[PDB]
């Protein structure tokens, strides 16, 4: 069980 | 392109698509950067390439 | 396997790995789900391994 997974930043 | 959903992510922005697990998303269109905009029979939108996987064939 | 830092990175998590644009990870051990585990300088820590580039 990963913890959940960070979206990229918007740049 | 399609996809499928692996991780729920919810919008942060009004150009965002808001996807759950399971949905396929359509009209896929990529782009370097970790967004890609697609379709969800409903809105269309950018969402995170990382919580879906890319469908085959 | 290294890498070098593309985003920036605050650890919220006492297992986590603060990392920083342009830093080199070393040492990194891959696990699917997002999260990869490397080491800058002595720290070492879970990461968000699209937040870094695998150097080649
Ligand atoms: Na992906
Ligand atoms: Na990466």
């Amino acid at each position: 069980p990963a913890r959940p997974p960070k979206p990229r930043p918007r740049r | 392109v399609e996809a499928i959903v692996e991780f729920d992510y919810q919008a942060q922005h009004d150009d965002e698509l808001t996807i759950s697990v399971g949905e396929i998303i359509t009209n896929i269109r990529k782009e370097d950067g970790g967004w890609w905009e697609g379709q969800i029979n409903g809105r269309r939108g950018l969402f995170p390439d990382n919580f879906v996987r890319e469908i085959k064939k």
